């Protein structure tokens, strides 16, 4: 049993100081389920995922299942995958186009809005005379439904009808979000195929480095994976390093976004000097600069942004992913890729094989991040090792690390600002049980 | 056939290949197995043509009526689609001993088996069919197993092996993928 | 910490309202190894599987497994497959001959009786002049016994001294049990060979599916199945349906059965027309409607019926297993097939092929129901999924379902009237710690 | 020897069978699998003998002295025991679009190896021994392992393969069955 | 190579060997195979050569500089390291019925592949590496599965299998060993 | 939640009663890593592994991975192998040499003292004008150290700073240990190669049985093993038994040894002629009887012993082990063997030879003594099974079993003495929260 006390103990942003406990322990896994997953925005996808009326993608919301449905009026639904008799799964494939969903066990029938519409031998079975006469409605019957609200292309999902809506949540974080969602009018569209794969690691892990750690990047976790793009003649010893640029703090929420400044080496390494170009020189990066005043966005590179609580991304190299929570010793990553919808053709394809290449299951970023992770978990199954004390100092009472040209909160690219926020703002969901004093 | 839908049997010929040719296919896979489980990335890379593409498509999970979207398309997203060049940065990673994927390296055991000839209209040039199962250990107590079919075309070349791998399509069997990463060759 | 008030509001009859953390709980599990598994009558196995002196089967009473052993006298007796001194397994063997167990870490020998009656190197070192003159007598040292009741070729075990009778127990259910176990004088024999396997889903589905659930079969889950007897010239829209039967709720128990009525096509799709024209037709059926006099079983097909907790069974197909509960999350299945001992050997060799065929880890039926189990198992991960409100509604205030054809409380063929006496029950040995008022 | 206990090994004969044999025997298995694989049922189908008698027994636990009842006979319970025209059924539910068990289809390897040929005194009949792994994914990380030896009566068909299996039995190296069902053909 | 370093591959010759030679050790080891699958230790025994040395040495987990530190050395402490005379013992114990680790018996399956034959100087000797995946299953759930490669030497003998094993050395594709023992034979 | 008046209830040794759920609660697992692995003199590894300056091994704590270290000043030093950033294990070989410990993820540095040396952007994140001036200093974030003693070769480790020496804490045991390390003025050393495999069972099984329990081998769990040493000509009908002996019970700690007395035979089954010579007979032999004066080694065979709670090894034989627990139903065996410095390479080739034979993953004797341990675990899971009361009563008021000739308390050879005082003392560390009462 813990206690509001207890668990704000457990972070200490004053101090920078972390309780290891966080990332290994049952119960707090079990209270996050309910406390954060079961009321904070998380994303499910893309609105170029399900274009059309009927179209469908199954996916989560924590462990929950969910059915993800355009309707009729081109809204989006999301409820439930699961059968209000007996718990059976609705919908047992990845995605596609339905009119109902039909569950296999007693063949009971849901509209694409999740409404209980065909009950087998009810007129036999369920009531006497007429249908509702006896005690049973079909209206009463339907899976649980979910808030929905899109913000530029991503859906996002919410239980807690008390939680504020998305763009409240999101704080003062959106502009950085713009960088990669509202670069045109045409809006972004998502390459077809969502790769999953399964990390014996915390959500929290993932969700921080995306958050707060260019840090890593920085230093030794990817030398082999800027080597991977580099030519024959060139090695590790005649490229740079890069030091200039800055990081994000949302003032409400845990979001944070890091980037590098003036130095376009971390993204060339990434996505190549075709993309490079596309981002910086030319209509669409100056149309992207209009669109998004409240940034410098073409002195902005390597960018890294994580929504709270397992929505992040990169902007520039376009990968974005949902971190769905295993239990707290394993994670399932859906990652997908983001393309301008106007982008010119050999621009996609330059983004969709860049991207197979660096931050995927078996590219060459994406498998050294993985490996720290999973280390780290395995190393607290040990008594000693799950109550270490943990450095989260790394900028803390640092001055004149800020940027005045970026809105909200900042600190140096190499900090753990966002981090500390990101940890202060999971203890007041763990320990403030209403949204009454939650709320920014 | 090349083209042959990965969810459809491969396209065998009228009459299996001869037992000399049989052999010849088995042992070059057998050494090119060797290669991989032992770590030599750069013997095993120069098995790889000029103009290899390398593609392992991404497969969904589907009922009846939409089976025909269980892969996910060629010019879509993958787990692998490389070429000379890409692979070159692959085995660059392997051997620069800072792939903390692989440093320490994984154990891997790949068993080649169901090995299906097709000779070519193209002399030297056949398109072959076999079924793999790959074991991979590593660390304490690390264990991952893929299983799956691969279709190559390959070429008969001047090198030692005999042969060189032109294109490989892996078919995994697996939809979302079980193990932590995808640090291992097919 | 669950207390009995909580417990009863998991389960509403008088709503007809389920709380799915029955299925998953892993706290309401503990208890139910306590206070369900730990005082019900459990089938183990049939007369005929241990029929001469010194035949062991070993077996389960939920988790622990047990010996099932003919006495000399020609009695049973059960107890714990456990060494008394480290507990180590006494018997590694599935069945055999016997004339002692030996346990393989220290040789403590124990007789068919289950009695300790060898214990090496006693006179050495357990004594000084004399056996039992230091504390240590081998009569004290024996594994816990299991008080032992045959129904009609079943042996049932039950660790509770406090418990009631096996017919006690049974209550007004007898009668639907004969209509497999008491068609001739002769009695019933098992097949040779036990099938065990193991599906990851809760016991409770698998028990009310075979309670309660003939909804199932009858709508679509089985709709392949039934095509897999089907000739070549015929599909799934030229057989009709099946509309007509009724089911049967214990006075009290939780049990549960049944039938349809005046239509032998659910039958005929499973067991062939031979054994359809033996159940109904000639000498042997007329024989076993004598001896069943309470029922009209010549009318009675494709029955259903489980005695709970876990022993299910479907007479005139003839199929019959005990669920062993592994977890909230796992059971496996124990299945073996019954014929009648005088029944002639084309009609034996029948009933053993079409089983095969139907009800069986690769049978064309089974094969469906488990995966609806499984799924649903899956889903009941999730944090919103696993508290849900369940719909037991169907035939509760339904007036005029009964049948006074048949004894005790009837319903309709399509009803959960025996699932909601079967989740009842479930409640109250989960809630009250007496069998001061648990018994009938 | 087709009476050979199952706990016992394969009857092999004096001298390995022709090369020619090995390849083709080989060759049909590695284009049966492909079938299974890729879930060409019908086509499968069609490769079992009128008279096709399709059995996979029972395994149980065993102490020393009562080693011989490992196996449960013939003409008792069993996991598999099939004719045509049941096997005929099991392949209308496969192809049926309502066989929930398989709807989603799962992922199948069928690995083939060790195949030892014994040529019968019937021409054109063979008994095969081999050894297999089938590797079984479904829905979203479900994955169950198989193995164990099949031993088959093989006769020469003018089919397209060029064998028909007149007889297949299924050694499963499990008692329990560990898999939710066997949903899958060996 | 027989000092070729267990790291390092297999040193396969210039050109493969020929059909017949191909085909007489994979069916040897094929009937090795069904020897321990089906218990026959006393006929498996007696193709062990009087100067048999079957070693299995010990892998640990190292990183990039200490990588020639992998394999702990002949020498040292191994997984098995047996004369004709240990492995009698060993055999006499199996055979025993006393040997509770094996009583019930493994139910196990020793898939054999990859097989790569080279010919030494000495005529009838040959040295021989191959894959192998075993499967053990026993009692009532344990499953163990193994994975790695056996280097052989095999010399022609006049026994009905044609073979007798000189040597063999067992690559085992794991550091900590994550079965509770190893009581089967490789 | 257990108190200490219900965890001493588990173990009665003036009764011999043992409580089976001490062998598989997972919360009275959690209460040993604290009270019993968290403070307890844990053997590592020995001298010889880790020679020159910079030689490290990596091991365990329980579940707690640390590194074990050879310092400039020759000592050693225990530490946590886990970063006090963000958790990442800092060393990932098993084995070699270092003159620094990098982490991967972010690069911090540690040297072999495990002092953190080198932290990336120190200068440019961490501070302002100087190393230290915004309250992150490198001294305040290394990982946890472990005291470190050695006793004649092995290395043992104590997290505990209230926690006795090592000697104190060895009690009245160090000459039985004496008996394998004490032989030679040049010591022992290990063998090249620590064979690590995995076992389901619980610590204290094996810890139980290589402390107290020669009545498992003089019974029928080594039949086979014997046999597999016995040549052609000769069976086990031929061998006779063995009945002439002692074993030890340490006055404080747990500590246990068992031994045959003026018998080699058990000794010859499993080290052969030469070693049995080598132990008994010649300058090396006499001069380990001049060493050890407080035990007639010279008529000690087939010693067996266990220095609580999990270091077990068998003098003659020389086999060695660290039972590493991984949660109550699993274990992990690091075993190695030990060799005298200065005996004849011959001698040292067959203890080489004889170990791998007998003593090993797949040796001839170990085999079986792991598949007790795995199916007294797997019964356990049983609800009946796992709260049985288990007899340790064997010895127990038995008079006239010790043996003046040996120090400490001493019973017969087939006794549970010495486990009778390792599950007591195993209590006391369970219900007693301060060395204040539990040190002797
Ligand atoms: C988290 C994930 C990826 C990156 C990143 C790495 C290289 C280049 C640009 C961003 C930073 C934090
Ligand atoms: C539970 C299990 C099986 C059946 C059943 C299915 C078809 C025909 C007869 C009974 C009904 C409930
Ligand atoms: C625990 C482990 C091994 C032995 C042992 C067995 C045979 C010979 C000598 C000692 C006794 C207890
Ligand atoms: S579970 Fe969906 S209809 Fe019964
Ligand atoms: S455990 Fe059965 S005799 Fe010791
Ligand atoms: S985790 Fe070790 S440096 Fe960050
Ligand atoms: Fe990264
Ligand atoms: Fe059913
Ligand atoms: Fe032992």
């Amino acid at each position: 049993n813990w206690t509001p006390d207890a668990i704000r103990a457990l972070v200490d942003q004053d101090n920078g100081k972390l309780d290891a406990r966080i990332y290994a322990d049952q119960d707090l896994y079990q209270l996050e389920l309910e406390r954060v997953f079961g009321r904070s925005w998380l994303m499910l996808g893309h609105e170029t995922h399900i274009p059309k009326i009927g179209d469908y993608l199954t996916t989560y919301m924590g462990e929950d299942p969910v059915i993800m449905v355009r309707q009729k009026d081109q809204s989006i639904k999301v409820f439930l995958n699961q059968c209000r008799h007996r718990g059976m799964r609705i919908v047992r494939s990845d995605g596609g186009n339905a009119k109902a969903f039909t569950c296999t066990y007693h063949g009971w029938a849901y509209d694409i809005a999740g409404n209980l519409v065909n009950v087998p031998f009810e007129k036999e079975a369920f009531c006497d005379k007429k249908e509702g006469d006896c005690g049973f409605d079909k209206a009463d019957w339907g899976p649980l439904q979910a808030r929905v609200e899109t913000y530029k292309g991503l859906v996002f999902a919410n239980w807690d009808p008390e939680a504020p809506d998305l763009k409240t949540y999101l704080s003062d974080a959106m502009p950085y979000m713009d960088v990669m969602l509202d670069r045109t009018e045409a809006g972004t569209e998502a390459i077809g195929g969502i790769q999953k794969w399964v990390i014996p690691c915390n959500w929290k892990f993932a969700a921080e480095q995306f958050c707060s750690d260019m840090y890593h990047a920085g230093t030794m976790s990817h030398l082999s994976g800027v080597l991977a793009g580099l030519p024959p003649e060139m090695d590790l010893t005649q490229i740079q390093l890069s030091k200039n640029g800055n990081q994000f703090r949302s003032a409400w929420g845990g979001h944070g976004a890091g980037w590098f400044i003036n130095d376009s080496s971390i993204l060339l390494s990434v996505v190549g000097p075709k993309i490079t170009q596309y981002w910086t020189q030319g209509p669409a990066a100056e149309k992207a600069a209009r669109r998004v005043p409240q940034l410098p966005i073409l002195d902005m590179f390597g960018q890294h942004m994580t929504v709270f609580p397992t929505c992040s991304f990169l902007p520039g190299i376009n990968t974005i992913r949902t971190w769905h929570p295993r239990g707290p010793n394993e994670v399932e990553v859906w990652a997908f890729v983001l393309v301008d919808a106007d982008a010119p053709e050999d621009i996609k394809e330059e983004f969709r094989l860049q991207n197979i290449r660096t931050f995927n299951a078996g590219g060459v970023f994406e498998q050294d991040d993985g490996e720290n992770w999973v280390e780290i978990q395995r190393v607290m199954r040990g008594h000693k090792a799950k109550s270490t004390s943990l450095c989260a100092k790394m900028g803390l009472n640092v001055p004149n690390k800020n940027n005045p040209a970026y809105p909200g909160k900042t600190a140096y690219v190499y900090a753990e600002e966002a981090a500390r926020g990101m940890y202060h703002h999971w203890s007041r969901m763990m320990s403030e049980p209403s949204w009454d004093t939650l709320k920014p | 056939m090349i083209s042959t839908p990965l969810s459809k049997e491969f396209e065998w010929p009228a009459k299996p290949v001869s037992l000399e040719l049989q052999h010849q296919v088995e042992q070059f896979y057998y050494r090119e197995a060797q290669l991989l489980d032992h770590h030599a990335f750069q013997a095993w890379f120069a098995l790889l043509a000029e103009d290899i593409h390398y593609w392992m498509p991404i497969r969904t999970v589907r009922t009846a009526r939409e089976q025909g979207l269980e892969y996910v398309p060629a010019g879509a997203n993958a787990h692998f689609d490389d070429t000379h060049a890409t692979m070159y940065g692959r085995i660059r990673q392997k051997t620069s001993d800072l792939n903390w994927a692989e440093d320490p390296p994984s154990r891997t055991r790949h068993l080649v088996s169901n090995v299906i000839v097709r000779e070519m209209d193209t002399p030297g040039t056949l398109e072959v069919a076999s079924a793999f199962l790959l074991y991979r250990s590593r660390l304490e107590r690390q264990v991952d197993v893929f299983a799956g079919e691969r279709r190559d075309v390959l070429r008969i070349a001047d090198n030692p092996l005999g042969f060189q791998i032109a294109k490989r399509t892996i078919i995994l069997d697996q939809s979302t993928v079980l193990a932590n990463n995808l640090s291992v060759f097919f």
